[PDB]
RNA sequence: GUAACGGGGCUAAACCAUGCACCGAAGCUGCGGCAGCGACGCGCGUUGUUGGGUAGGGGAGCGUUCUGUAAGCCUG
């Protein structure tokens, strides 16, 4: 009698919708990564993706405490000598607010082919509308 | 209908008519063995949890075979220190068939 | 007369060579080992020598 | 009495090259490269007979956590309360019942909650 | 008694040492000599 | 080239004090197997204990060629 393992051709998934108005950026992003991976189920298997799909609405109304609204900084390099760029938290909210939620979640997920496929189940919107009514998402209070 | 018992330092969850492999028991290859401790018995929404044993629960089995397991190899190595060693292993087991379980 | 329980609770790796000779005079061999010695001032004085890695139950 | 090593040496090399089946490139064709590959495979197997007993207890525990939070309790309180009620089932059996009998697992959660009240 | 049924007494036919024949023998490589001296060379040593 | 929290992120998920839970090793306990040494009773039984190793010391073995046993034994 070996331990039960889950099979990718048999896992059942659901659809959920959450809105991020006035919610702390890092405490919201921790619950999102827990369900994109499947840790909330009794069938969790480390090499199989058993999570759910989530829609996140109102991405530009998320919150940060302290002085993080003006002091938090995002860095990246372009691959050319001297190509170090940067932007502040409020700068990116005005330019593409979706990238803020996705950068936080992506760093809390595993690194590898399976971690990349987990990310593909997240749908983030800056407004209050979505075009996924045929999948019938249900309300989750994260 | 299944039941849970402890034998050989391990615990097993068996159903009636199953064949289970255990650590070696010194019992001849044809007769009955009785497991008089049962941790819990479940029979389809009636569940008996023992604290730590179910009152009057008995599992009956019957030995089917004795034998040795598959061989493993042990290798010990120390680089640059002129040391090596090898060994083989083969472990005994005992096979039983679950005949009757009842509280 | 009366006797006491003595148990070893810590390892002997890295100890002074005089602390290892006190453990051999009681008969303790490994962590969790328990022995049975009688209560005399000479036995008590060598419990006190290694009290930081030994537990007593009277 | 002159002794020739030809027949014995060939059998001594064929034995090693047979344990290297499925290895990439020269590791399944050339004796010098393949001898080192076979020794390293035996070092890993000895080490990984210990890690197997760790990787499976880690998976039973992470699976009992998710089933207990469906019932309103955490892993640490569930294990603490089962010991106060004198239940002696281990992590391997518990993770089996969590998947295949969801009603028997709820009977254990109620048992562990009463022992803490 | 036959030509294929006589055997010597026990403890009278110990076998000799062979140097430099692998790890398992306990005498391989340096052959019981140590490392890099005058006493480890071929013909090495000092007079009485 | 961010670059003086491993990272995400944190207003506690920081620090001080007190308490009760749990995780965590090839340590300890449970079950099965092998060997070294010492005692006590007639090679055997019981009992206690030990088994990481370079230089190096001690013990016990596998297999290869040739001589007798052999004008034997095996083999179109
Ligand atoms: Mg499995
Ligand atoms: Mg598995
Ligand atoms: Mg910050
Ligand atoms: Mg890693
Ligand atoms: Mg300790
Ligand atoms: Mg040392
Ligand atoms: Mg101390
Ligand atoms: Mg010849
Ligand atoms: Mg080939
Ligand atoms: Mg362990
Ligand atoms: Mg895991
Ligand atoms: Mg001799
Ligand atoms: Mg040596
Ligand atoms: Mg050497
Ligand atoms: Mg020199
Ligand atoms: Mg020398
Ligand atoms: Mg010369
Ligand atoms: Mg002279
Ligand atoms: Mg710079
Ligand atoms: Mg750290
Ligand atoms: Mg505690
Ligand atoms: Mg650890
Ligand atoms: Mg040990
Ligand atoms: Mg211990
Ligand atoms: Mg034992
Ligand atoms: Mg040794
Ligand atoms: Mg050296
Ligand atoms: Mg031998
Ligand atoms: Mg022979
Ligand atoms: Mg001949
Ligand atoms: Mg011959």
């Amino acid at each position: 009698m070996k331990t039960f393992t889950a099979k990718p051709e048999t896992v059942k998934r659901d659809w959920y919708v959450v809105d991020a108005t006035g919610k702390t950026l890092g405490r919201l992003a921790t619950e999102l990564a827990r369900r994109l991976r499947g840790k909330h189920k009794a069938e969790y298997t480390p090499h199989v993706d058993t999570g759910d799909y989530i829609i996140v609405l109102n991405a530009d109304k998320v919150a940060v405490t302290g002085n993080k609204r003006t002091d938090k900084v995002y860095y990246h390099h372009t691959g050319h000598i001297g190509g170090i760029k940067q932007a502040t938290f409020e700068e990116m909210i005005a330019r593409r607010p979706e990238r803020v939620i996705e950068i936080a979640v992506k760093g809390m997920l595993p690194k590898g082919p399976l971690g990349r496929a987990m990310f593909r189940k997240l749908k983030v919107y800056a407004g209050n509308e979505h075009n996924h009514a045929a999948q019938q998402p249900q309300v989750l209070d994260i | 209908m299944y039941a849970v018992f402890q034998s050989g330092g391990k615990q097993h969850r068996v159903s009636e008519g199953q064949t289970v492999r255990l650590e070696k028991l010194d019992i001849a290859t044809g007769e009955t063995v009785e497991f008089a401790e049962v941790l819990m018995i479940a029979n389809g929404e009636e569940v008996k949890i023992g604290v730590p044993f179910v009152d009057g629960g008995v599992i009956k089995a019957e030995v089917v075979a004795h034998g040795r397991g598959e061989k493993v190899k042990i290798v010990k190595f120390r680089r640059r220190k002129h040391y090596r060693k090898q060994q083989g292993h083969r472990q005994w087991f005992t096979d039983v068939k679950i005949t009757g379980i009842s509280a | 007369a009366k006797t006491i329980k003595i148990t070893q609770t810590r390892s002997a790796i890295g100890r002074l060579p005089k602390h290892k000779a006190t453990l051999l005079g009681l008969g303790l061999r490994r962590i969790g080992h328990t022995v049975e010695r009688e209560d005399t001032p000479a036995i008590r004085g060598m419990i006190n020598a290694v009290s930081f890695m030994v537990k007593v139950e009277e | 009495a002159r002794v020739k090593r030809g027949v014995i040496a060939r059998a001594r090399h064929k034995k090693i090259l047979k344990q290297a089946k499925g290895y990439y490139g020269a590791r399944s064709r050339v004796y010098r490269v393949a001898f080192q590959a076979v020794i390293k495979a035996g070092q890993y197997a000895y080490r990984d007979r210990r890690q197997r007993k760790r990787q499976f207890r880690q998976l039973w525990i992470a699976r009992i956590n998710a089933a207990a939070r469906q019932n309103g309790i955490s892993y640490s309180k569930f294990i603490n309360g089962l010991k106060k009620a004198s239940v002696e089932i281990d992590r391997k059996i518990l993770a089996d019942i969590a998947v295949f009998d969801k009603v028997a697992f709820t009977a254990l959660v109620e048992k562990a909650k009463a022992a803490l009240a | 008694m036959r030509l294929n049924t006589l055997s010597p007494a026990e403890g009278s036919k110990k076998a000799g040492k062979r140097l430099g024949r692998g790890i398992g023998s306990g005498l391989g490589k340096t052959g019981g000599r140590g490392h890099k001296g005058q006493k480890s060379r071929s013909g090495g040593g000092v007079r009485r």
